[PDB]
């Protein structure tokens, strides 16, 4: 069906993922399932802030000897003015092939998979009905030819959560 | 800055003074991790909610999750806290400046006891976390 190379919610203990800049940005916090179970996240509102671009790049990711790799994402993004008009409600999916998983540094280094979007947002907390306003969007990276890759998150000014973070191969 | 210094929820822990449990004056950004270590090799079973002064007083709890459901002796378990009014996540706790907000647990610490409701622990060795959000200490 999907053979899974990484899910952030069953990656146990902390997601611990490397950040520019390390806080400020993008930020790892917790948070009780919509099933209650307790999940690691990562997330970032400065939306009142200028010139915003913080950095989120996952830990290596094995392709297991498989060609096309699938990208599960999981955000939420809360609704910009619900907070004290123009208002971002995207942000950018890199990547970067590598058969080296200590990387640890590397952004004209990674390579943009697509601008994704929000196709669903929030004002009020968690109150508003109940919730599956989780919106949850698939991509696809190209051909691979390397052991395995990183993702990259890029944060430009909107008040996103990212609740999940899953790939697969599909065999 | 922000990063709090992690909170170990454990018995030993002296900061967590008996008959007043411990007291903290988080800021609006701060981060916090309340953290149930592995073991070496006794461990103290707890499930940590969150709740409101009437039940962070005489010790009762009850639609009332754990936040911590330390009950894995082999690996770690563990809650980082962000104080933040506005949540950019759906699903994530918010806080106010001004607000107090309460930690207890009311569990025996052992795995016996895992799901009292009454007293417990935080009735015994006071481990409760009070929070006062944006505040100064008198």
């Amino acid at each position: 069906n999907e053979v899974t190379l990484l899910d952030s919610r069953s990656v146990q203990g902390e997601l611990g993922w490397i950040a520019s800049p390390l806080e400020g940005g993008w930020e790892e916090v917790s948070i009780m399932d919509e099933k209650n179970t307790p999940i690691r996240t990562y997330q970032v509102c400065n939306v009142m802030e200028p010139s915003q671009n913080n950095w989120l790049r996952t830990d290596w990711i094995t392709r297991e000897g498989a060609q096309r790799v699938y990208i599960e994402i999981k955000f939420t993004l809360r609704d910009c003015n619900s907070l004290p008009g123009t208002c971002k409600e995207t942000f950018n999916l890199y990547y970067y092939e590598s058969d080296n998983d200590k990387e640890r540094f590397i952004e004209n280094q990674f390579v943009k998979i697509d601008t994704i979007a929000a196709d669903e947002s929030f004002t009020q907390v968690d109150i508003g009905d109940r919730i599956m306003k989780l919106n949850t969007e698939i991509r696809d990276v190209g051909p691979l030819s390397k052991k395995g890759f990183y993702l990259a998150f890029q944060d430009v000014g909107a008040c996103i959560a990212l609740v999940s973070v899953r790939v697969f191969y599909k065999k | 800055s922000i990063v709090l210094e992690p909170i170990y929820w454990n018995s030993s822990n002296s900061k967590f003074l008996p008959g007043q449990g411990l007291v903290l004056y988080p800021q609006i950004g701060d981060k916090l991790d309340i953290i149930c270590p592995k073991v070496t090799v006794q461990y103290e079973y707890y499930k940590v909610y969150m709740v409101d002064k009437d039940q962070a007083d005489r010790c009762t709890i009850k639609e009332n999750t754990p936040l911590l459901n330390c009950a894995k002796p082999d690996q770690d378990i563990k809650f980082t806290i962000k104080f933040q009014e506005f949540s950019p996540n759906l699903w994530g706790l918010e806080f106010q400046k001004n607000k107090d907000y309460y930690i207890i647990s009311t569990s025996n610490g052992s795995l016996e006891g895992l799901d009292n409701q009454e007293g417990g622990v935080c009735q015994t060795r006071a481990m409760k976390i009070l929070m006062k959000v944006g505040q100064d200490a008198s």
